[PDB]
């Protein structure tokens, strides 16, 4: 795996972008919000990573992402909490 | 200074 | 006291390299 | 006259009877003091018969 | 086994909507958050009790700490529900 | 002869100079103002030092009282009207000062 | 009867507006997608 | 021989016994109020019933029969109390409330 | 007579009380203000000093915060004075507002 | 009762009156009976007035 | 009772602003400032409020505004608690 | 997935997800972009331009306080 | 009575800095931290204990929560150092 | 012995084990959380108290006030960032001036 940071592609940002409402964009902001995205993905990969590696596990469950994003003070509903 | 205050309250007001 | 006792080794130093 | 006046002076309360010496003081100073003067008007009736 | 309380979820919204239907979807995200706001209740009220140093969790304690976490008028319409149950249990 | 008043610039000008010897010879000052600036007083040397309304200093249980007590001196005058006047208690304070 | 003294705000006063006003009970409002999307279209 | 659950004593819906349980398995305190899980049982009823009705009328709006997501975040996001209480939490496939900024229009 | 240009003694200020750690707001009007708004909320509640001076520095902090904040939004509108629009717009994303 | 700081008419038509005392000002609207005797007892601005608001008296 | 929301002086409001390091200021900041700090203290003091009813003594104490803004989720260190 | 599976890897030698875990950690991060480019768009307009820029995406993490 | 973290905290100052002092103001402020982040770790520990469904708070509930409280360095060296005291009391037997 | 000596621990780990077990954060303490625990605490407890000295020296102060701990904590990027939501009373602020603030052209 390799230049995945590159994989979002500008016309994801510009789709989300869009359901924001900016009427109106320029091109650096691209970059800007992949690394934005890189941090925040980081952090809560860490978290959740370590809340699995706890329980003497191999696999990363949604319980772990959601009570990881929890820490964060992100709360999340819907995924069988 | 009692000189005053040998005044009682009674005695200020008087009968 | 002076800058040599901060610098002497009777204390419980810290390795942090902000520190 | 008034009532409470009489309590306080009863009370014995030191610092309330100079209070009310003040007051009295302040009466007899001038009666602007205590109360000014009011300016008097005729009574109104709310509305004719 | 697993218990949860989406068939309870469920029994309310029949009785507050009888034609109306609802997703798993939906049904998950409800169970999530009463579970939620249960846990967020009885910690205010641990922290409480805590603070005050009393061992046991009382309803008053519990109705303070409704206030606390909800907005005014739901807190006194929480506590207004809860005294009510309150009450048709001294029955 | 230095009048000590006004307002806090001007007071904090008429200190420029203070601590040179022979500055001055005498410096008058509010009881006001050694309530409010005793640091300043204090921190000099007073030789003999007066006080005029004793009467004023006749309450022990004062800051100013206490303060006054504190400075240094090498000398003490109190002068008042007719002391003579209070209850004994007041005597004492002075005597005590 | 009629009040010949009337205190008013130079902020909030003007003859040309006059106003005065006052299971849970609450307003109403519309989910309508499609009322909101025709407001903001219009 | 018959008997009834605490919960139609109290006249709630949601379990109070397993409500109970959960609070002393939680180890919140050394004792437990009998009153306190009636209390929460019906605290979190009136929570669950708005909830669900906010939801049943953003469905009826919407005119759809099943609530999904999506009249859920509506519903939560509406109502400004509830708004303001959940500004943390996200709705899996809410998404927004149409918003647009009027100095982005052209006009009107 | 000498007179320093608008904007030098702002500089000095601002550097004067970053520097100093005095609590700002005037003790007694700040106590006031506290016991009106309790009084508000239930009549005959007392108040001792520490519980006024604990919220008086709160109240500071989170004005200071809120002034650092405007501050750094200002002049990113490229003004040097800070208006109210800076805070509505600092306060609602922060998520105070909204 | 103060003294005078503005003196508008509403246009026989209403007055608008400031007025300040010793603990603050306040402005006035007052009806077209109390203007004719604020106009008849030769009140200028900066004057100081009693209104009685039983009778609608201005001195 | 009176008005002692306004009773914050001006003054007052103007060093909190240079502590801010803020160079000028518009007039209208004043009663928006006020405004928002009417608000904050009505929170906080409703939270110490209802605390001091929950403790059922007549006096509201240092401890109880600890837990207010603790709640609030800021925490202030020196006055215990 | 590639990029999730990327990060994952890099910090932790053979991890596994649940495809559930990765659906949840792309609603999440949705989730967190729409609000972040609703705070910048908020930004520019206060900036007077409907032209989004980096520093508009700075100052919002800035007051929410990301990378204060 | 009442019990204060207070003289550790002198202790330990005067181990790394025998000629500094301390306030009752500051003394207060380092008391509320250390109670703060106890309480902190405490709850994230038991947090993660109920989690997992273990009722025994453990080495492994503190060490994660080491992990998860404090950043990444911070958080590996207040490992490496807890795990080098663990060890040595343990080994004191 | 205390158990303190035998870890080696200077922050009373007997008393961590008494506040835990009260504390009612859980049914069950193991031995090794008190340990590890105490440790942590000490730990961080050296570095801020280690911090604030060097900012009181820099002052050429010799007794740590909330000024220099303010300082101390805030010049660490980590420790604010534990610390980010935490209120120094008497703390003061960090001197932040704009570049574009300062008088005359560049």
């Amino acid at each position: 795996l390799r230049d995945n940071i590159q994989g979002i592609t500008k016309p994801a940002i510009r789709r989300l972008a869009r359901r924001g409402g900016v009427k109106r964009i320029s091109g650096l902001i691209y970059e800007e919000t992949r690394g934005v995205l890189k941090v925040f993905l980081e952090n809560v990969i860490r978290d959740a990573v370590t809340y699995t590696e706890h329980a003497k596990r191999k696999t990363v469950t949604a319980m772990d992402v959601v009570y990881a994003l929890k820490r964060q003070g992100r709360t999340l509903y819907g995924f069988g909490g | 200074t009692d000189y005053f205050s040998k005044l009682s309250v009674r005695d200020l007001l008087g009968s | 006291l002076n800058a040599e006792t901060l610098l002497l080794n009777t204390r419980r130093t810290s390795k942090r390299s902000s520190v | 006259s008034r009532a409470q006046t009489k309590a306080t002076l009863a009370s014995g309360n030191f610092m309330s009877i100079v209070n009310c010496l003040m007051q009295l003081r302040k009466v007899c100073n001038h009666p602007n003091l205590f109360e000014v003067r009011p300016i008097l008007t005729s009574f109104v009736l709310e509305h004719c018969v | 086994r697993k218990e949860t309380y989406s068939s309870y979820i469920y029994k309310v919204l029949k009785q507050t909507h009888p034609d109306t239907g609802i997703s798993q979807k939906s049904m998950s995200i409800l169970n999530s958050f009463v579970n939620d706001i249960f846990e967020r209740i009885a910690t205010e009220a641990s922290k409480l009790a805590a603070y005050n140093k009393k061992s046991t969790i009382s309803a008053r304690e519990i109705q303070t700490a409704v206030r606390l976490i909800l907005p005014g008028e739901l807190a006194k319409h929480a506590v207004s529900e809860g005294t009510r149950a309150v009450t048709k249990y001294s029955s | 002869v230095l009048t000590y008043y006004g307002s806090p610039q001007q007071r904090k000008e008429k200190r420029k100079g203070w601590n040179k010897p022979d500055a001055f010879h005498v410096c008058i000052v509010s009881y006001q103002l050694v309530v409010q600036d005793q640091h300043s007083f204090k921190r000099k040397r007073w030789q003999y030092m007066v006080l005029d309304e004793a009467h004023n200093i006749k309450n022990f249980r004062s800051t100013r009282w206490q303060a006054l007590l504190n400075f240094n001196t090498q000398r003490r005058l109190l002068l008042t009207g007719t002391p003579l006047q209070n209850n004994l208690a007041e005597l004492w304070s002075l005597l005590y000062f | 009867m009629k009040a010949l003294v009337e205190e008013i705000d130079k902020k909030t006063y003007n003859p040309d507006i006059y106003f005065t006003s006052l299971s849970r009970p609450v307003k109403r409002i519309n989910y309508s997608l499609a009322d909101l999307e025709a407001r903001l279209y219009t | 021989k018959a008997s009834q659950s605490r919960s139609a004593k109290a006249g709630l819906t949601f379990p109070v016994g397993r409500v109970h349980r959960l609070l002393r398995r939680g180890n919140y305190a050394q004792r437990i109020g009998s009153g306190a899980p009636v209390y929460l049982t019906a605290v979190l009823e009136y929570l669950a019933a708005e909830i669900l009705e906010l939801a049943g009328n953003a469905a009826r709006d919407n005119k759809k029969t099943r609530i999904i997501p999506r009249h859920l975040q509506l519903a939560i996001r509406n109502d400004d109390e509830l708004n303001k209480l959940l500004g943390n939490v996200t709705i899996a496939q809410g998404g927004v409330l149409p918003n647009i900024h009027q100095n982005l229009l052209p006009k009107k | 007579p000498h007179r320093y240009r608008p904007g030098t003694v702002a500089l000095r200020e601002i550097r004067r009380y970053q520097k100093s750690t005095e609590l700002l707001i005037r003790k007694l009007p700040f106590q006031r203000l506290v016991r009106e708004i309790a009084q508000d909320f239930k009549t005959d509640l007392r108040f001792q000093s520490s519980a006024v001076m604990a919220l008086q520095e709160a109240s500071e902090a989170y004005l200071v915060g809120l002034f650092e904040d405007t501050n750094l939004c200002a002049i990113h509108a490229k003004r040097v004075t800070i208006m109210p629009k800076d805070i509505q717009l600092a306060r609602r994303i922060r998520g105070e507002r909204a | 009762e103060g003294e005078v700081t503005e003196l508008t008419p509403e246009d026989i038509s209403h007055v608008i009156v400031g007025l300040k005392s010793a603990k603050g000002t306040k402005t006035l609207r007052l009806d077209p009976t109390i203007y004719e005797s604020i106009q008849r007892e030769k009140v200028s601005i900066g004057d100081v007035i009693y209104i009685e608001a039983n009778t609608g008296a201005v001195k």
